[PDB]
């Protein structure tokens, strides 16, 4: 349950003695290496050609946040704010009223993208699967506060990405 | 496609060159993708 | 020996780093924190808490989000005597007004009262 | 794997292995990107009898510690366990 | 040339973690221990998983545990190989990191493919795991161990034999096993020096009494032994990695107790008590009950320890991370006396240091 | 009531302790002023120390005093071998930070702050 | 439906419009107010009302474990529909 | 003095004659879970869920309503009583609806909470539940009945401590409903104290409705001005605003109500 | 309570124990507590005169051999008048156990450095001094090790808030980083989160 | 045999292991007489130091006495006989069986407070 790494005794025989000054004269390792790397350059690189190629992403993928919507139009988040309770870093403001017909429903849906660690703790706390994290990762922005989404921007990447967040909501949903 | 070609060279798209108003022939966009292609093309997916 | 003799009051103000404006100028508060009557549970009310006044809470004009200037805001102190907490408050020289514990005093049930035969704590309904 | 075999023998000479046997470029060998749906297994508290939830209490059996010694013959001298047993040199490779 | 005295200074990237987790829930404290060693993620969540749950005096399922010492070794090889490519990136060996860095990238996509996210899953939690494995990702891991011993091979052939890669490690950073017990050492810097300590052999946790794997042991305490100690222990987690894909057990991935692990969505949805817990556990979070541990566990860097303290409430008391880099760190003024400026730079190296699990 | 020391006894060894520590930081402030480079005077910098010393000259525990001891020393380590930066060194000299209002009536008139 | 403001500015679907006087109107300037045109209290109101035939009904919104937890609503007033909490599909007992 | 001896979980205590059970476990400062009982009204025994073992005795006794006899040992963490609580539980969250994300009273729910504490984690329940009708008693008290669990404090409180005798349970069996039988309007000066002592979400606060959630709220203990009474209350307060106004128990003015108007 | 409860180790539970009478009765001059938790970990609570003897002996004695200080740490726990807890976690490679060294001051009186005893103990008791304000007396090189270097102030003090009092900020004035008074653009949101019922009746406390 | 390393890095072969220990244990218990005998620490480790005594005379050979002596190497026994030495010589001068120097307060242990 144990090994030695570096416990060889070197033999002192006259062939090992020689193998060795041949090694150190000759510089048998050092064409070992020149071998190696002489072996990596004709090997195909692993060299994807982004932006027009893209790296394999599993759909469980964390990115951009979004809120969905029912196949009716109706918007999923009924303000249960389970979601900035969970938040870890307290990236989520809520703020809630019944709007004109009675619904439980949020005017206020802030997520700080500069505060969030995306860990999808909002995504699997979400009782409705009305905030989701989308497979949206290039999203980079100019300004410090265009990071700074509000209901308006989280409802357009929603309508943005539903055709694909159905989707891997579809694909992994039974694990959950 | 070319599936003869490693995981993550076997699919590609050459971008258009005008979306939305923009010349993009030389500025290729990562996010000019549609999103019912960013499951095939990230491989989310095996089905276009 | 090996031990000294200090008769002074205990103050570590000038320790703690805390600047001479959250020292001076704010109210602590010594209570037991009041039961929400949402609910039964007696459970948070049994230690003692130490806050601080309330200071401005304005709106951002970005976001709407409520800013602060307030440090001590968020600082709630969990003591488990009253005499503890005052003990606290007067060694980092913190104004402080105490309130005391407010428990409730034995009620008088009698499953029978409801069902009398000449008062008037008789239900009507059960 | 689109290699020659002119390339191809010079790398596996150059390396002193034989590369395309392990490539390190993944090919059709890989796992579908989709998969069929699956079915997971329920846990052993999925039962409609014999489970209450007080005889599965794990965190109401966690108990304050037991004070030993507080301040309000000839036995044997203890250890907190006893002693390490030493360790066997490697009976899959020692390096020896 | 001589080094007569190296202060380190530290505490640049000081962000007061265990402040911040005093004021979180337990379940909100999970993603602090991803950023301590963000080369080593899922073996410190494991870590204060280990911690909550011996608190909590619950255990997780059997595959949960499988599952936990897989992603555990697959951790260790990601550390590992970070270890050596910028232990020879620094000394001036740049072409390992390109050529390892491949085979991290697809952990990284193992990690992706498990979680969601590359490096910070905040996937091993108190009760379990988060989420089962998708179904064909145990053979993309074997596709992966099938063939990175010949990556270990080729790394090997370039460092181990070569004569300028000896000059740099050999008579450098020789630490004696009093001194390194002295020290609190843990991990390659005990094991190095030829101390027969290894905290999965000695203290076994999740299912690392039911694998069989090696522990190597250096001979002369210096870089180079602790440099094939690291080797070694790649070697060993690839052992370890195939025992742990053939034994791996059908079966539930949380506990089954809902009062700590949150219940499956398609239940919350339609049981009453399943979504008063889902409520419960992702607002409030479940109760600890009082007292204090120390659970540690063998990361990659050494010894990983959470010293936590709970007061009967959802949130922490106290949560102090050891580390094992802090101790390294410390014994850096020692272990580079007599030493030059440049054996500085390899003496950094072979104590493998992530400045987030030095600083918090 | 009987405490265990920290260095001094009584008051007086105190005294001593903040009387050295004071020498050393009028030592320092020439060298603090010509090796960071700063924009500010000797006698700026030494009108700054006297003034760091008498925000806590009230003091009449020996521990307290010992400790404030203790952290000056740390502090003039910190500032003889380079460890702090300028902006460090600066951070004293409260420059970027507008005056507070002193009397009632501009208090009263920018806003609830007592 | 979006509406517009008499300074030009669309009305959200909360009713958040700026003011005429108000300066925050200049974040706004020489960029655009991203507003979203799918208004969710006009797009419920666009579903018919499900005629059934039972007193009480389940609503889970579709798509099982996609929906939203699966909640019962009494239909006993026949003046009102029944109205889910979750989904806004409101119900009517057809006789 | 009179006071008998009475054992809780072994532990003396000595209690007046007349003393529940309840009250005799409060004293040794445990708190058993309740639904139906409220110190300030009168006792109804029916929710089950005090259901303590008193030792050498084979049945559960409602501690809520039972006085104390010398020389019990009450069992407030055996097995059959920790099993009634489980199966009481069970059978008050059979019927209840899934609402706890739309349901105001999340966070601050005694069922929540002592489901948590007291209950089973899963539901054997595999039936339809129940659907009450809601009713309209007011501007102030939003009624979403199906969230009722039939404690009975509204028609105690608005019985005993309000005084009009309006509410009440209508039918029978598992259709029975708390209501006034008729669109009427429980309009007192009273009628928002029945959205405190409602342990679940069927009386919330219609203004109060949606706009706030408990966790996040900030406590402020002040006093009203609105009467000369000096009613004790907590002004919770989320990021620089006000909520709402509950009331501080205070034993000597308002014992633990307010008006409509303070609230 | 298979599956899903712990399962408890009384072999080491008891072994634990007489371990803790052993060293309980060696050195009766400091230990004043010894307890055993239910997950079996042994806690020494000692004395704080006592720092260097109880600690020399668990790393010489021949049935201890604590020879690796693993974690140091300090808790603040404000409503003790010794507010501050020193805890020693040891670990012993010859009997494969863990001991726990537990111990206390307030801000004022000084604990006495254990460099003398292990020297892992150099940063980290500096760290518990740059952290909590605790003085350790005979230090080497005593200072702080995380903070800021004009740092006032002790951050892991729980009378210290979240965020500090002071921030960051470019100054193109004096082209300088200037430390100004803290203003949060959005407040750290308390959350009000302990349940009013009680979770544990084992550890119920006695009332007044 | 002529055991050509310990493994351990820093620890030297000890030649005369079976005289090195008797040596270190008869110093220590004659460092150890100089304790009161109703001391603890002096009747255990006059116990245990005895055992290892009668241990090593009772044994001729080296890796017998180290499998039954259970410590490892025996140079690494001689390391704890020293360390041992080194304790009983600390131990007179801090006089750590008399009885507890100070109380503690009253809730100074009590968890959760
Ligand atoms: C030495 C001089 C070069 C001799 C030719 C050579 O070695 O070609 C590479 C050729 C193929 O190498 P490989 O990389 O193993 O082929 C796999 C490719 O994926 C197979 O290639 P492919 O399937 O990707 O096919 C497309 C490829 C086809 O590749 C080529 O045409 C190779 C370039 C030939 C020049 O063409 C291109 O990508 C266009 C490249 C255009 C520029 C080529 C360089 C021009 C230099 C002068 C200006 O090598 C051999 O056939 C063996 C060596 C022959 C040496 C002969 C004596 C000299
Ligand atoms: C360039 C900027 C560098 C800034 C340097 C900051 C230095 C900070 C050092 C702070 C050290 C102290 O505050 S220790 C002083 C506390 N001493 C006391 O409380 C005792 C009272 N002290 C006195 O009365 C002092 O005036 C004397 C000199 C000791 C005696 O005066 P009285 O007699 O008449
Ligand atoms: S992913 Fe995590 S940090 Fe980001 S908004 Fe969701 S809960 Fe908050
Ligand atoms: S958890 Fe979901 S439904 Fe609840 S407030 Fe957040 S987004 Fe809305
Ligand atoms: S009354 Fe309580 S249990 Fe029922 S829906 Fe509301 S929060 Fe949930
Ligand atoms: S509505 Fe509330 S207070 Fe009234 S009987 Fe039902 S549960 Fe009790
Ligand atoms: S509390 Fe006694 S039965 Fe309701
Ligand atoms: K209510
Ligand atoms: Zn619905």
């Amino acid at each position: 349950t144990y090994k030695y790494v570096n416990l060889r005794e070197p033999s002192m025989d006259m062939k090992s003695v020689t193998d060795r000054a041949a090694q150190t004269l000759l510089w048998t390792e050092l064409i070992r290496g020149l071998g190696m790397t002489l072996s990596y350059l004709f090997r195909e690189p692993a060299t994807i050609n982004y932006p027009f190629e893209k790296g394999p992403l599993s759909p469980r993928f964390r990115g951009e946040h979004a809120l969905r919507r029912y196949p009716s139009g109706e918007e999923r988040c009924i303000a249960c704010k389970l979601c900035e309770a969970v938040c870890p870093a307290q990236a989520i403001t809520i703020e809630a009223e019944p709007r004109a017909d009675g619904s439980r429903r949020t005017t206020r849906y802030d997520i700080d993208m500069t505060k969030c660690i995306y860990c999808g703790f909002c995504q699997e706390a979400c009782p409705v699967d009305a905030i989701v994290e989308g497979p949206n990762f290039e999203f980079s922005t100019e300004t410090h506060e265009e990071l700074l989404y509000n209901k308006e921007k989280l409802l357009n990447n929603g309508d943005k990405w539903e055709a694909e967040i159905a989707a891997n909501i579809q694909a992994d949903y039974l694990y959950r | 496609e070319d599936n003869k070609q490693f995981f993550g060279r076997h699919r590609w798209v050459i971008y258009t060159t005008e979306m939305n108003g923009k010349n993009t022939f030389w500025d290729v966009d990562g996010s000019m993708v549609p999103p019912e292609w960013h499951r095939w093309l990230h491989c989310m997916t095996d089905d276009p | 020996t090996q031990l000294i003799t200090v008769d002074e009051k205990l103050d570590i103000t000038t320790l703690t780093g805390v600047p001479e404006e959250h020292i001076k100028t704010r109210k602590a508060r010594i209570f037991v924190p009041a039961r929400n009557n949402m609910q039964s549970g007696v459970n948070n009310t049994k230690k003692w808490k130490m806050e601080f006044d309330t200071r401005e809470r304005w709106e951002n004009p970005l976001m709407g989000w409520a800013s602060t200037a307030d440090p001590l805001s968020n600082l709630v102190l969990t003591f488990s005597t009253k005499e503890d907490a005052i003990a606290f408050a007067e060694k980092n020289g913190w104004s402080y007004d105490v309130e005391e514990r407010k428990v409730p005093k034995p009620k008088s049930k009698s499953y029978g009262a409801n069902f009398s035969w000449n008062k008037r704590t008789r239900v009507s309904t059960k | 794997a689109s290699a020659t075999r002119l390339i191809q023998g010079l790398r596996n000479w150059a390396s002193g292995r034989d590369l395309q046997a392990k490539l390190q470029l993944r090919y059709q060998e890989i796992s579908k990107r989709t998969q069929p749906p699956p079915k997971l297994p329920v846990g052993p508290s999925h039962r409609l009898s014999n489970n209450y939830y007080c005889a599965r209490d794990g965190r109401r059996e966690a108990m304050p510690p037991s004070i030993v010694m507080s301040s309000q013959s000839e036995k044997k001298a203890v250890s907190p366990a006893p002693p390490i047993k030493r360790w066997e040199l490697s009976q899959d490779e020692p390096y020896l | 040339e001589m080094v007569r005295k190296c202060d380190p200074h530290i505490g640049l990237l000081h962000r007061g973690t265990e402040k911040l987790i005093e004021y979180k829930t337990y379940l909100q404290a999970l993603p602090y221990f991803d950023r301590l060693d963000y080369v080593s993620m899922m073996c410190n969540e494991q870590a204060y998983s280990l911690a909550v749950e011996k608190l909590l005096n619950i255990q997780p399922p059997p595959r949960a545990q499988w599952i936990r010492v897989l992603f555990g070794e697959i951790t260790r090889l990601l550390n590992h190989i970070m270890a050596v490519t910028t232990h020879a990136l620094d000394i001036g060996a740049m072409t390992p990191f390109f050529w390892m860095f491949e085979e991290r990238e697809k952990m990284f996509e193992f990690y992706e493919r498990v979680s969601g996210a590359r490096m910070h899953a905040a996937y091993v939690r108190p009760g379990g795991v988060h989420q089962d494995l998708p179904l064909g990702l145990m053979d993309d891991i074997y596709e992966f161990s099938k063939n990175f011993s010949l990556r270990i091979d080729e790394l090997e052939e370039m460092l181990t034999n070569n004569r300028i890669w000896r000059n740099r490690t050999v008579d450098i950073g020789v630490v004696t096993a009093e001194d390194a017990l002295n020290y609190g050492f843990s991990g390659v810097m005990l094991r190095g020096s030829g101390i027969q300590w290894d905290l999965r052999k000695t203290q076994p946790y999740d299912v690392y009494d039911q694998v069989e794997f090696d522990v190597p042991i250096g001979s002369r305490g210096d870089c180079y032994d602790r440099y094939l100690c690291r080797v070694e222990e790649m070697r060993q987690s690839i052992r370890i990695i195939s025992q742990c894909l053939n034994k791996m057990p059908p079966g539930e991935i949380k506990v089954d107790d809902a009062k700590v692990s949150p219940p499956k969505r398609a239940e919350m949805k339609t049981s009453m008590e399943s979504l008063i817990h889902h409520f419960k556990l992702y607002t409030e979070g479940y109760q600890v009950p009082p007292g204090a541990t120390y659970t540690a566990i063998e990361a990659p860097k050494g010894e990983f320890g959470v010293y936590l303290v709970s007061d009967g409430s959802s949130r922490p008391y106290r949560c102090k991370i050891k580390a094992p880099g802090f101790a390294h760190l410390a014994g850096l003024d020692k272990m580079s006396k007599g030493h030059m400026l440049a054996d500085v730079v390899a003496i950094i190296g072979t104590q493998d240091i992530v400045f987030g699990e030095v600083d918090r | 009531t009987s405490v265990k020391p920290i260095f001094s006894r009584d008051m007086n060894e105190a005294k001593r302790r903040v009387r050295e520590l004071y020498r050393a930081w009028y030592r320092e402030v020439p060298n603090t002023v010509h090796l960071f480079q700063l924009d500010i005077s000797v006698k700026q910098g030494r009108d700054k120390v006297r003034e760091m010393f008498k925000k806590n000259a009230h003091v009449t525990d020996p521990r307290v005093v010992d400790l404030l001891v203790i952290k000056g020393k740390m502090e003039l380590e910190e500032t003889i071998n380079v460890w702090k930066q300028r902006t460090h060194v600066m951070r004293f000299f409260h420059e970027t930070e507008a005056p507070r209002p002193k009397d009632f009536l501009s208090k009263f008139y920018v806003g609830h702050d007592p | 439906g979006v509406r517009t403001s008499p300074t030009g500015e669309k009305v959200t679907h909360t009713g958040q419009v700026y003011d005429d006087e108000d300066y925050r109107r200049v974040r706004f300037v020489g960029r655009q107010k991203e507003v979203n045109e799918n208004f969710a209290i006009d797009l419920i109101a666009e579903q018919p009302v499900s005629q059934v035939g039972s007193r009480v009904i389940s609503c889970d919104g579709g798509g099982g474990a996609l929906g939203h937890p699966r909640v019962y609503i009494n239909l006993d007033k026949e003046t009102k529909t029944g109205t889910c909490g979750y989904c806004g599909l409101q119900f009517r007992q057809q006789h | 003095s009179n006071l008998i001896e009475v054992f809780v979980d072994g532990q003396s205590v000595m209690v007046e004659p007349g003393t529940t059970v309840l009250q005799a476990c409060e004293k040794v400062g445990m708190q058993i879970p309740r639904f139906c009982y409220h110190e300030r009204l009168s006792v109804a025994g029916n929710c089950r869920m005090c259901l303590v073992e008193i030792e050498k005795a084979p049945k559960v006794v409602a501690a809520c309503a039972m006085p104390v006899m010398k020389g019990w040992n009450i069992l407030t963490n055996s097995e059959k009583t920790k099993k009634a609580r489980e199966g009481v539980m069970e059978f008050l969250l059979a019927n209840h609806p899934l609402d706890c994300p739309i349901c105001d009273q999340g966070g601050e729910c005694d069922l929540q909470d002592q489901s948590m504490m007291f209950g089973s984690d899963r539901s054997r329940f595999l039936e339809g539940k129940r659907a009450v009708e809601d009713k309209n008693i007011g501007p102030l008290v939003k009624t979403i009945m199906t969230r009722c669990i039939q404690c009975t404090r509204c028609i105690r409180f608005a019985s005993e401590i309000a005084g009009v005798d309006d509410l009440g349970t209508t039918g029978r069996g598992n259709d029975m409903q708390v209501g006034t039988y008729i669109e009427k309007m429980f309009m007192s000066e009273l009628s928002g104290n029945i959205i405190d002592i409602c342990p679940v979400g069927a009386l919330t606060s219609k203004p109060y409705a949606f706009t706030a959630r408990p966790w996040e709220t900030r406590k402020t203990e002040s006093i009203d001005v609105m009467d000369a009474v000096g009613s004790n209350i907590v002004v919770s307060t989320r990021t620089g605003e006000v909520m709402r106004i509950l009331p501080r128990m205070h034993e000597d003015i308002n014992e633990e109500w307010i008006s409509d108007k303070t609230r | 309570t298979r599956p899903t409860v712990r399962p408890r180790n009384d072999v080491a539970h008891k072994q634990l124990s007489a371990f803790g009478e052993y060293v309980a009765e060696i050195l009766p001059k400091y230990v004043q507590q010894v307890q055993v938790s239910c997950f079996s970990e042994l806690e020494i609570c000692i004395h704080p005169d006592g720092v260097i003897p109880v600690l020399t002996f668990l790393r010489d004695h021949s049935n201890a051999q604590f020879k690796s200080l693993a974690d140091l740490t300090a808790v603040d726990i404000p409503t003790r008048q010794n507010r501050f807890e020193i805890v020693y976690n040891l670990l012993s490679l010859r009997f494969n156990s863990r001991i726990r060294v537990k111990t206390y001051t307030d801000e004022l009186t000084p604990v006495e450095s254990s460099v003398s005893v292990y020297k892992a103990a150099n940063w980290y008791e500096r760290e518990i001094w740059d952290m909590f304000g605790v003085f350790f007396a005979n230090h080497p090189d005593l200072r702080r090790i995380l903070t800021d270097y004009g740092f006032e102030g002790h951050p892991f003090r729980k009378d210290f808030p979240l965020s500090g009092y002071v921030e960051l900020r470019y100054d193109d004035e004096v082209k300088r980083v200037v430390a100004e008074p803290v203003e949060l653009a959005q407040e750290f949101r308390k959350f009000d989160l302990n349940s009013p019922w009680e979770a544990f009746p084992a550890y119920r406390q006695p009332p007044e | 045999l002529l055991k050509k390393t310990t493994g351990l890095v820093g620890l030297a072969v000890c030649e005369t292991p079976h005289e090195r220990l008797k040596i270190l244990y008869t110093k220590i218990l004659d460092v150890l007489g100089h304790i009161p005998k109703n001391a603890a620490y002096r009747k255990y480790t006059e116990q245990i130091t005895n055992e290892k005594l009668s241990i090593v005379k009772a044994e001729p050979d080296v890796k017998k006495l180290e499998e039954q002596l259970q410590g490892g190497q025996i140079e690494e026994v001689i390391l704890q006989a020293e360390n041992e030495l080194s304790l009983a010589r600390k131990m007179i001068q801090w006089k750590p069986w008399e009885p507890l120097v100070e109380e503690p307060p009253a809730s100074q242990w009590k968890w959760p407070i």
